[PDB]
């Protein structure tokens, strides 16, 4: 059978160099035959969502709604969501407004995004912050629905790990009401950790870092890190926003709109097929806008099990049971100086590689640069180095990430693998308690080659 | 000519619209206008969501409306509520309820910009606790299904069991829909605490009444503190005669909520049109992306509203936006009937010439709620102690 | 003994048991499935 | 720390309240005139 899945394009973008794929035809080798129908749409109004969404539905009968904007405003996504209180459609989140997350959301509902959740992402910047060491961190929550289980998520994660953390004080602030009673700024400014954690929208983030820049709010010891939701499209970037935000998102430079789109399609005809082929018994199609008392019993929440383990060329293309990816491909970008979103980080599932940017995060932003290179050797009583513990990967408290750079003498040619360790002793505890007096960061490696001084012939 | 207002009101059937239209003619007759001029325009309650939507943008939105009212479907049924209704306005930044006895809406998140001026089921439970006082209670249970309404009265009957007096004991959680409930019984049962607060629907509270019924744990010393849902309907046949209920004043046919509404929202225009800026709402939804800049103020301005010289009494906002005041009736199912046994004005409790009859047959409350001995000592497994 | 002795000072009954594994307030730090938690130990005296 | 404040140009470039909001004690002396303790005082009001 030949069944109707719709793209919806909203945005100024052609879609003549979009709507154009050529993975048909032949990619039909499922019983069912599915078909593409791109529509576009100039304004975000909610009446023409609305509007094309029962005119379409009714014109054509459709099964796959894949929803795809370029806005960036979530209350539009939860409208998404009252479609499937008429609809109960599977809605794909791909990119735009659709591509921001919501925790809590109804246990009827369809809506899948290819962007995780707060969990995942949250323990992607705990990760982040874990590998630079980054301990005292601060926390900046709205009213998003959604931080109950953002900041039980982070104390119940640091909470759990043998490292030192340490929290500050999770904050709130207001937007209804603008900041004329002086009261955001009597919040941020008890704000002196390192790394500070944003959780709110584009909108919100525009008056928040509009007001920090003008109290002080931006240059080193102040970083701001936000998740996906609060970027959003990489092609839209204002100027109030400060040099150097560390943001994470999905594919996006791999994966383009068709190839996004072109996995939403495998995803909805696969979980559809799969009932097929395994319960061999499908119900009918979508029936029009207002008749949803008689079809209302014909919905199956069976193939909501079809949508938590979904595989797809090998990889691990699956989602999880609140309807975001359990396993997903983020990849981590951070903003420079021509204002530009520009890869630095890939993390893998699990493992994050950090090969586009170099070990030193900042470069030169008024204020100081550099660093100060320590480097010494394992002497006993003095220097104490110890092996990372594998069911870590981290050191803890006052033991400082050694490095080591060795090379693996393969016969004849060598390479160059760098292995980490935990360095402390003596030297660590002076160095680390005039280090913390006279406030200066540094770097601590060991000797492989060369050993203690000595003279060689004549040198 | 004065400028031509329109206000948006969401009600049910024709004679509320009609008392609706009266209401603010009369609102331009008493208050003074001198350079605006009210409109009444209300809809339906439409069977199916999407065409109330565009009856909303093509009656209301389409308009130009400030405020806008909400009441409750007339339906005996509950399938589609109108939760999601009060998420249009929220794209465009104020909706009063009139009827509205579900406590989501009391949530700042989800409802940001909407007010009502009914008490729901929480509120009830601040009744409840000065029945805490009116006896002197100190160990109660409560037993709610586990949904959205059990979460907010157990919220607020923690926020209101704060300082160092009373506390509640052992809270019972229930999947509304099971009939088998005998181990809450037996649970609740062995615990020493008698004080029994229920606050379900019918299907449950019926279950509740069977399986409590036939366990033989309606005599003296059970104390059963409901709401309004369950002496209402099928769950009236079964609920014990004595037992302790509740009943809003003027639950069907709210006329003054409508002409007090009108009044309350008339002097918000009239007053709210004196200062500066005042912008207007969008011309329908057709392309209308941008929000409205005047949100949280015109929902400041309904909720600073004071009205001691009322028809309801005296209407009064809180920090939330709900109705302070609550005007309640205890009563009491006396041979299968409902007697007036009290009433609330909103301060106190006054009590008239009835004398309240209890379950068990008894007459008068003693001093103590529960005593008696059989003490638990537990122990670990220690060779030099035990 | 010292039971008997607290049991004989004040006119009441009582019932000892014996009480099995689960000596450390139960401290929810192994990741199971990933959902939140409750309070049902730390101090260890009101199970039922 | 004993800062110092400037009377020559009113607090619109927000510097007399990021100066004056680093003061935590109980007792905090005044050493200026009268005209300039109304805009200090005034300031200050404002702040809390
Ligand atoms: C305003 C809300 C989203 N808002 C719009 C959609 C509405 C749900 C709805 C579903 C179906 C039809 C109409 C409406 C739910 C509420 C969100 O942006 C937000 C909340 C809190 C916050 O600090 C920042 C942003």
């Amino acid at each position: 059978p030949n069944m109707d899945i719709a793209v919806i394009l909203v945005g100024t973008t052609e879609e003549v160099a979009i709507k154009d794929v050529h993975e048909k035809d032949d990619f039909h080798h499922l019983p069912v035959t599915p078909r593409v129908e791109l529509v576009t749409m100039q304004e975000s109004d909610p009446k023409s969502i609305i509007t094309r969404i029962c005119d379409l539905m009714s014109d054509k009968k459709v099964q796959g709604v894949v929803f795809g904007d370029d806005t960036d405003q979530e209350a539009i996504a939860q409208i998404l969501d009252f479609i499937s209180v008429q609809t109960l459609t599977p809605i794909l989140g791909i990119h735009g407004g659709s591509s921001m997350i919501m925790a809590d959301k109804e246990e009827a509902s369809m809506f899948f995004q290819f962007g995780p959740s707060i969990e995942q992402q949250a323990s992607v910047m705990l990760n982040i912050m874990e590998e630079y060491d980054w301990y005292i961190f601060s926390i900046v929550t709205t009213y998003f629905p959604g931080y109950q289980d953002f900041e039980n998520k982070v104390r119940s994660t640091i909470e759990n790990s043998f490292v030192g953390w340490e929290l500050e004080e999770v904050i709130h602030l207001d937007m209804s009401l603008d900041d004329i009673d002086s009261k955001i700024q009597n919040q941020l400014k008890k704000l002196q950790s390192p790394v500070i954690l944003l959780y709110c929208t584009k909108e919100e983030a525009t008056y928040i870092f509009e007001v920090a820049h003008s109290v002080g709010l931006t240059g080193y010891g102040f970083t701001w890190i936000v998740p996906s939701l609060v970027a959003g499209d990489t092609d839209t970037v204002p100027d109030e926003f400060p040099t150097g935000l560390i943001s994470v998102s999905y594919d996006e430079w791999d994966y383009d709109l068709p190839a996004r789109v072109r996995d939403g399609i495998a995803i909805i005809t696969t979980a559809a097929s799969t009932m097929l082929s395994e319960h061999n018994s499908i119900p009918q199609s979508k029936s029009s806008c207002n008749n949803i008392q008689e079809s209302r019993v014909y919905e199956a929440h069976m193939l909501k099990r079809y949508l938590i383990n979904v595989t797809f060329e090998g990889r691990d293309l699956s989602f999880s049971e609140d309807g975001y990816q359990m396993h997903p491909k983020l990849v981590i970008i951070l903003l420079n100086q021509e204002r530009k979103w520009e890869r630095v980080g890939k993390y893998k599932d699990r493992s994050l590689k950090m090969w586009p940017v170099f070990d030193l995060y900042p470069n030169s932003e008024e204020h100081k640069d550099e660093h100060l290179s320590i480097v010494t050797l394992e002497e006993a009583p003095f220097v104490i180095v110890e092996d990372v513990d594998p069911l870590s990967g981290t050191c803890m408290r006052n033991t400082v990430p050694c490095r080591k750079q060795i090379r693996p003498e393969n016969r004849t040619e060598e390479g160059g693998n760098y292995i980490k360790r935990c360095c402390k002793g003596f030297c660590i505890d002076i160095l680390k308690k005039i280090a913390k007096t006279v406030k200066f960061t540094y770097d601590l490696y060991l000797v492989t080659n060369g050993k203690h001084g000595k003279k060689i012939n004549g040198v | 000519d004065p400028k031509i207002v329109n206000i948006g009101a969401v009600l049910s059937t024709k004679k509320h619209e009609q008392i609706f239209r009266e209401a603010v003619n009369q609102a331009n007759f008493f208050h003074f206008t001198r350079k605006i001029q009210l409109n009444a325009t209300s809809v339906t309650h439409r069977p199916n969501a999407i065409q109330m939507a565009l009856s909303v943008c093509e009656d209301l939105i389409s308009s130009q409306v400030y405020a806008i009212l909400v009441s409750h479907p007339p339906a005996p049924t509950d399938h589609l509520t109108p939760t999601p209704i009060s998420y249009t306005a929220g794209f465009y930044r104020p909706v009063i309820g009139l009827t509205t006895r579900m406590s989501i809406y009391s949530d700042k998140s989800i409802h940001l910009s909407f007010l009502r001026t009914v008490p729901p089921y929480s509120h009830q439970a601040l009744v409840w606790f000065e029945m805490m006082r009116l006896f002197n209670w100190n160990h109660v249970i409560l037993i709610v299904s586990d949904d959205h309404e059990g979460r907010a009265a157990q919220k607020k009957l923690e926020t209101l069991l704060e300082e160092k007096e009373s506390k509640a004991d052992k809270v019972l959680q229930f999947e509304p829909g099971t009939k088998n409930l005998t181990a809450l019984l037996l649970e609740a049962k062995e615990l020493e605490a008698r004080v029994i607060i229920l606050s379900a629907s019918e299907d449950d509270a019926t279950a509740v009444y069977k399986s409590a019924a036939m366990l033989d744990m309606t005599g003296a010393g059970y104390v059963w503190l409901v709401g309004e849902r369950e002496i209402s309907g099928s769950a009236l046949r079964y609920a014990p005669d004595g037992i302790i209920g509740l009943q809003l004043i003027n639950g069907k046919n709210e006329s003054a909520h409508i002409s007090d509404a009108v009044a309350v929202v008339a002097q918000a225009i009239h007053e709210l049109f004196e200062m500066e800026q005042i912008t207007d709402p969008p011309r329908g939804c057709v392309g209308n992306t941008n929000i409205w800049k005047t949100g949280p103020l015109f929902k400041r301005v309904l909720m600073s509203s004071k009205y001691p010289d009322g028809v309801t009494g005296r209407i009064e906002f809180n920090e939330d936006g709900d109705r302070k005041f609550a005007q309640y009736s205890i009563m009491n199912l006396q041979n299968r009937k409902l007697v007036q046994v009290g009433i609330f004005d909103g301060s106190y409790i006054i009590q008239n010439d009835r004398k309240i009859i209890w379950p068990g047959g008894e007459t008068e409350r003693p001093q103590g709620y529960q005593m008696s001995t059989r003490l638990k000592i537990v122990t670990i497994h220690q060779e030099p102690f035990v | 003994d010292l039971l008997i002795k607290l049991a004989r000072e004040m006119d009441f009954t009582y019932e000892v048991h014996l009480v099995a594994d689960g000596k450390f307030g139960t401290q929810e730090r192994v990741n199971n499935s990933n959902a939140a938690a409750w309070n049902g130990m730390m101090g260890e005296l009101l199970s039922g």
